[PDB]
RNA sequence: CUACCACAUCCAAGGAAGGCAGCAGGCAAUUACCCAAUCCUAAUUCAGGGAGGUAGUAUAAAUAACGAUACAGGGCCCAUUCGGGUCUUGUAAUUGGAAUGAGUACAAUGUAAAUACCUUAACGAGGAACAAUUGGAGGGCAAGUCUGGUGCCAG
RNA sequence: UCUGGUUGAUCCUGCCAGUUCAUAUGCUUGUCUCAGCCAUGCGUCUAAGUAUAAGCAAUUU
């Protein structure tokens, strides 16, 4: 299992490595370095977009769930939040 | 001085599509 | 008092903005802008970017110069001859 | 040897303060007391000088007085980059280079922030309203704060101009802070054309001069129909009129746009709110918007028949 | 199992995080009694004084601080309700907050907006009081009034969030179970360290007095600057002790620390002061209020108030 | 599908400016693309 | 206002210290009775290098070049060349870059031209194997000084390349409260347009000193020529003993002036490496100042380390009596409980300093 | 109740007293009203009973039903391919009178009393705004932006 | 377990692609109906055994 039994994992963001590429919406935009709380096994994880990737900021807890080849993995809350609940504008994120 | 809440902060029915009305029902 | 002073001052600073936020907006502010609105010649005072269309026509410097000749030394150094022969 | 990560973490944190412990329990109480200072719970005597004489006067004990430290990045003062959006509740949509009522850290002030875009990251490029339902970088003068630090805003905080409203108008987050930035707005040149011969046409109205056109010579210029051209020489008679050929042939009708950028600059304002020092402490005012001026003023939206 | 083991054990993790709250001695939590106006902020404070300290203060000015356990305190402070500058800085510094809503009325503006500015400066312990609601005629539309209040209130607030509920007032009290409930509550609270208030010093006025001499007034006139002292409990990281710190009051501006000293405590807790599994003894149980009249006597600038064949 | 309602929204056409209608209607890429492809099938045949 | 001090004493480091609090400093009193009173051009050319770096600062120096009022920016850094003149070699600016370069906007990359050595300053390989490894041992995991050409004296013509990729928020605590077990000595012996028989003489004078020790002695014979071996002859050694345990190294340097043997010299640098040695617990004088500063620039916890009594000289009051007064620090010493030496445990907190000036 | 072994409280430090070393919770509201109903203890008809009783906190419906008029010729199905097959249709048009539920609630009934249940006056719909959601598949638009090209193209 | 490919067309063996009163998590409705640690809080009175209450009430008791 990816997680090694569990259906969602936590992590701690470090850093959105597309934040510097020029095509909007791009795939490489897309991706966010997230370090596993479990284990301390740097990975990288999917955003639901562009303006979702906007929500997230380095050092927030983000859920992660199973999904640029490599990236296995997407983000699915982020500090106890749903992002899809955020991009709705359904709630606020907490700080 | 009391103020009270609006219909969107009454539903916070958010952004979403807009849906036909058969649906309803 | 001290601080009604910097009041004053504050106030003194709201009447200036309040003004050019209602006043006109100067051509380059404006968007669009025709040669008429603007004052004549306006655009050379002003620095402005632009991108073009087709490859500039290069100029032969001197660092050009040596470079070119360099490549024909070395070319009729080795003899290294691109030309035709008889068939 | 820990079970998972996370422990690890909070060893390496307890380990330190179980350290830190250790030594202030070997440092004197003085000697304590001057290398940490005063810990929290400790009951304190703060003595200042040069405290505003409305405060002591204008003392209403409902109302608290909060204390907080500032660090040298607060002291600092700059431009801040801050992304922020309409809060989702507010009515209407911000406007560039219009009065927000901002809160950072222990401090609360009035700034002109400009809304901008990145432009899919090419340049910055300043925005006259914010996005309605997403975030935008915006640009305001002020006190630094560190990065990553949260803030909001508010348009209005007398009671006399409440309403019905939310008046939680802005809400962001600062990530950078320098003492400039370069935002840039667009300005294009629009010309006319008189006189076409299938992909070369003659312009006018571009430039007022030949002045214009030489320095302009061979940029990139389109039409309203999207089709491309350059300008390649001005034409000596009549002053301003220039040469173009186009990728197709134009249209008298047609509209030929030069796209340019022109600089902007931000407005170095500040008014903290001392609602304190005022008796009322509750109908503080500052900058006005522009629609109230406007109001007040007795003036009309300006509206452009053509736009 | 494994699987159920796992996901609990997810939850469980979090990101680490300094709390620089000090292994001795800590300061009271500041309690924030927000509302609209007219909720019944002050009737509120008045019982919950009461159940701790067994006084009522019949009038109620600045921070009250007040004794809860053998090792515990609280300071609490009435939001002013007509004052938006009041809800944002108090959102900065309250560790936990009373939030009133007026259940026959339902929410309001002044609420969710201080939710909304504690949500975005860091959001505190929130506990939702419900009050107005003997105005209900009918039980079924209390019911279902209630229902709607605490689901909205757990939109705004983590989902199951704790929300009480008040009937009424009498002789300005509150009924003493719902009271005595929220007192367990409060008690066992644990707040998670926020970013901001772990890493700044701050600490909230108790007392306010002027040391400008009265000479200087007059010579100069009521003109001149004035020497100030504030007294109070420190929050936060530790303040530096050398003097010349920079600091910024809310409403004021920034001004430099003249000077700094350490008084004793004026509201000694329980563990703290006999030091000098066992419920707390009533005599332990303390009430410091400089501003606000406690007993009988209340103090202004300097004059002082209080109530109350030999007589010839 | 993740787009929303309002990141759809319409982009209004403008027309042609007041000074300027004596010289006709202000037209757009596809009033050019249907001149621009006849010219083609003139010169085309014209060509054969 | 402006913390007012007095003359040329620490010149960069109260400029530097300026740059990390962010807090105005004003100099004053520079040379006044010299009959050259002011500025030197080498400090002037270091003002224009903490202005490259640096981003909003003012520098003001007065009419007699006396008084210097400096406002420091936000360090920002980014891609620039310094011509470093003929008095002063790099290494007297590349030091106190290495103070700043971990906590910038952008990455350093910055190239050094002139003189590389002197009797003096730093040389290449004291920054590269005696000051940059503390930097590892700070947090600083990615640093590099990539020498591209050396400049013996008087003419100089070297070049070298600063790079340092690690960017971090502060400094990690300091933890070395044990005299670390040196595990072998290693170094360098350069030379520039002479013969490989003078960096072999060097190295002969090394050994000769060091083979009564029970290590393993291994100094790089290593000789420049060409187009790259400067436009002066110059020589000169740099031994390191270096601890394998917990990373730490000591260092001694010197260069051969005209007239010197290189055996002389070899021994010189030899027992200067073992004089370096006795007075040192966990870090050597030239390497004290570099440590403290970093752990002034912690986060806000107490950090330990160890120094000898011969450490805390007139260099180490001054040094603490400049930090005092920028950042109100204070660093207290305690005795270590061993009756074997009288070393000093010196304990410094961070002022919870953090690298605002990054795009996060 | 006595002595012994430990726990622990108040104090003027001279003594006194406790069984809570309990109970109930979390990893947080167990409360309020009664002896009426079935029963009982007593100097007893009547007193009392935290015995006991009363209250508190996956299953069927609605979001709509029926007409009239006006204006237009396209609407749908099969088929990789070309095309073939079929006919009362479309409204993103106007308009009419009826029905009633959630709610707003006067009562009685119900009961130790009270809540709830059942029954039942008046009011209660055109955006019937008295404004259920969730997910998916396609579009199209700018004097808008970017990237690569064999123009007017492609992504 | 089935479905479509791998042949000019079939059979067999392989390969590829699609095919839960289990657990977590998200949005909505819930307007009706319906179902080891924590100092965390905290007896008994009838006409019928004894009245001199300086208790009460009545007045002929």
């Amino acid at each position: 299992s990816p997680f090694g039994g569990s259906s969602h994992a936590k992590g701690i963001v470090l850093e959105k490595l597309g934040i510097e590429s020029k095509q909007p919406n791009s795939a490489i935009r897309k991706c966010v370095r997230v370090q596993l709380i479990k284990n301390g096994k740097k990975v990288t994880a999917f955003v639901p977009n562009d303006g979702c990737l906007n929500f997230v900021d380095e050092n927030d807890e983000v859920l992660l769930a199973g999904f640029i080849p490599g990236v296995r993995f997407k983000v699915v809350k982020v500090s106890g939040v749903s992002l899809l609940a955020l991009w709705k504008e359904k709630k606020e994120k907490p700080r | 001085g009391k103020r009270a809440i609006n219909y969107q902060i009454l539903k916070n029915k958010g952004l979403t599509p807009k849906r036909n009305k058969d649906n309803r029902n | 008092s001290s601080f009604e002073k910097q009041q004053i001052e504050i106030r003194k600073q709201i009447e200036q903005l309040e003004n050019e936020a209602v006043a006109e907006k100067k051509w380059s502010l404006k968007g669009e802008v025709k040669a008429k609105d603007r004052p004549e010649d306006a655009l050379l005072t002003e620095e402005l970017e632009f991108d073009r269309t087709a490859k500039p026509v290069p100029v032969i410097t001197s660092e050009v110069t040596e470079s070119l000749e360099d490549m024909i030394r070395r070319r009729i150094q080795d003899s290294n001859f691109d030309d035709l022969q008889r068939r | 040897e820990y079970d998972t990560w996370y422990e690890l973490q909070k060893a390496k944190i307890s380990k330190q303060l179980e350290i830190n412990n250790i030594e202030y329990q070997e440092m004197t109480p003085e000697q304590r007391q001057r290398i940490e200072g005063f810990k929290a719970g400790s009951y304190v005597r703060i003595v200042f000088e040069k405290v505003p004489m409305e405060f002591v006067k204008n003392f209403n004990p409902k109302f608290p007085i909060v204390m907080g430290g500032l660090l040298p990045t607060e002291i600092k003062f700059g431009i801040v980059k801050a992304r922020l959006r309409r809060h989702r509740w507010h009515k209407k949509i911000l406007k560039t280079n219009d009065p927000l009522v901002l809160s950072l850290g222990w401090r609360r002030f009035q700034t002109l922030p400009i809304y901008t875009t990145t432009d899919s990251r090419t340049r910055t490029r300043m925005l006259k309203y914010t996005p309605e339902h997403t975030y935008c970088n915006a640009a305001f003068y002020g006190p630094l704060c560190s990065p990553n630090t949260p803030f909001c805003g508010v348009q209005i905080v007398a009671n006399s101009d409440t309403g019905n409203g939310f008046r939680i108008a802005a809400t962001g987050i600062v990530e950078e802070i320098d003492v400039n930035i370069e935002i840039v707005k667009k300005l294009k040149l629009v010309g006319f054309p008189y006189k076409i011969f299938k992909n070369t046409a003659f312009i006018k109205d571009m430039f007022s001069s030949a002045m214009e056109v030489a320095r302009f010579e061979g940029a990139q210029i389109k039409t309203v129909s999207g089709i491309r051209g350059e300008i390649k020489r001005a034409l000596s008679k009549p002053e301003g009129h220039y040469r173009a050929a186009f990728e197709d042939k134009i249209l008298m009708s047609d509209i030929v746009i030069l796209r340019s950028w022109y600089p902007v600059r931000v407005k170095k304002f500040y008014n903290p709110v001392t609602s304190l020092l005022l008796k009322e402490k509750t109908e503080w005012k500052g900058l006005r918007l522009t629609g109230q001026i406007r109001a007040a003023m007795n003036l009309e939206t300006p509206s452009n028949p053509d736009s | 199992t494994m699987q159920r083991s796992s996901d609990v054990n997810e939850r469980k993790l979090h990101v680490p995080m300094v709390d620089r709250t000090p292994e001795d001695d800590p300061p009271p939590f500041i309690v924030a009694v927000v509302g609209p106006p007219g909720t019944g902020k002050t009737t509120l404070i008045r019982s919950l004084v009461r159940r701790m300290t067994k006084s009522t203060l019949n009038d109620i000015q600045g921070p009250i601080t007040v004794v809860s356990g053998k090792h515990r305190r609280l300071t609490f402070l009435e939001c002013p309700a007509d004052d938006l500058n009041a809800m944002i800085d108090i959102a900065k510094i309250a560790d936990l907050v009373l939030l009133l809503i007026d259940g026959n009325f339902g929410f309001e503006m002044e609420t969710m907006e201080f939710l909304n500015i504690a949500q975005h400066h860091g959001m505190p312990r929130v506990l939702g009081v419900a009050t107005h609601l003997d105005l209900f005629k009918s039980q079924s539309t209390l019911r279902a009034s209630k229902k709607r209040l605490k689901h909205r209130f757990w939109t705004e607030v983590y989902q199951g969030a704790k929300l009480f509920y008040l009937s009424g007032v009498i002789n300005g009290r509150y009924p003493d179970r719902e009271i005595l409930n929220l007192s367990r509550f409060i008690s066992v609270m644990k707040f998670r360290p926020l970013k901001w208030r772990n890493e700044h010093p701050y600490m909230l006025a108790d007392r306010f007095t002027d040391l400008t001499h009265p000479e200087l007034i007059e010579t100069q006139g009521l003109q001149i600057d004035r020497k100030v002292a504030i007294y109070g409990y420190l929050h936060g990281t530790p303040l530096p002790s050398a003097p010349g710190t920079r600091v910024h009051i809310a409403g004021v501006g920034d001004f430099s620390v003249a000077q700094i000293e350490k008084l004793p405590d004026p509201c000694p807790t329980p563990f703290y002061q006999q030091k000098l599994r066992k419920r707390l003894d009533d005599k332990d149980k303390l009430i410091y209020a400089p501003m606000s009249d406690v007993g009988g006597v209340l103090m202004d600038k300097d004059a002082v108030y209080i109530d109350i064949e030999g007589e010839k | 599908k993740l787009v929303h309602d309002v990141q759809k929204k319409q982009h209004r056409e403008r027309s042609q400016l007041t000074s300027r209608s004596r010289y006709g209607f202000l037209e757009k890429h596809k009033d050019y693309v249907k001149r621009a492809q006849d010219f083609h099938r003139k010169q085309s045949t014209l060509k054969v | 206002k402006y913390t007012t001090f007095q003359g040329s004493q620490n010149f960069r480091l109260r400029i530097v210290l300026a740059t990390l609090s962010g807090k105005p400093i004003k100099i004053e009193k520079i040379r006044s009775g010299d009959l050259n009173p002011g500025l030197k051009d080498y400090e002037v050319s270091f003002l224009r290098l903490i202005e490259s770096v640096t981003n909003g600062s003012v520098i003001e120096i007065s009419y007699t070049g006396t008084t210097v009022i400096y406002r420091p920016g936000i360090i920002v850094g980014g891609a620039s060349t310094h011509i470093c003149p003929s008095s002063k070699p790099v290494g007297y600016f590349v030091e106190p870059m290495l103070y700043l370069a971990p906590f910038s906007k952008k990455k350093f990359s910055i190239l050094f031209k002139g003189i590389t050595a002197s009797h003096n300053d730093a040389g290449i390989e004291a920054i590269k194997w005696g000051l940059m490894p503390v930097m590892e041992k700070f947090g600083v995991r990615e640093c590099a000084l990539h020498t591209l050409k050396r400049g013996s004296p008087p003419l100089g013509g070297g070049e070298v390349h600063l790079v340092v990729d690690s960017l971090i928020a502060q400094p990690i605590t300091m933890h070395e409260i044990d005299r670390p077990i040196i595990s072998s000595i290693t170094g360098v012996a350069y030379s520039t347009r002479v013969s490989p028989s003078l960096v072999n003489r060097m190295i002969d004078g090394a050994k000769k000193v060091l083979k009564n020790l029970q290590c393993e002695v291994n100094i790089t014979a290593d000789v420049w020529r060409g187009e790259n071996s400067g436009k002066s002859p110059g020589w000169g050694i740099t031994l390191v003993a270096q601890s394998k345990q917990k990373g730490w190294s000591y260092f001694a340097e010197d260069i051969g002036d005209a007239g010197s043997i290189p055996e002389e010299l070899g021994e010189k640098v030899a027992c200067q490496l073992l004089e370096e040695i006795s007075k040192s617990a966990a870090v050597g004088r030239n390497q004290l100042p570099l440590a403290i500063v970093y752990m002034v620039i912690g986060k806000e916890d107490i950090g330990r380390l160890r120094i000898n009594k011969e450490q805390i000289d007139e260099r180490f009051i001054i040094l603490l009596r400049d930090i005092k007064k920028i950042f109100n620090t204070e660093v207290f010493l305690k005795p270590v409980d061993e009756a074997d030496n009288e070393d000093m445990i010196a304990t410094i907190k961070g002022i919870g300093f953090t690298n605002t000036s990054k795009k996060i």
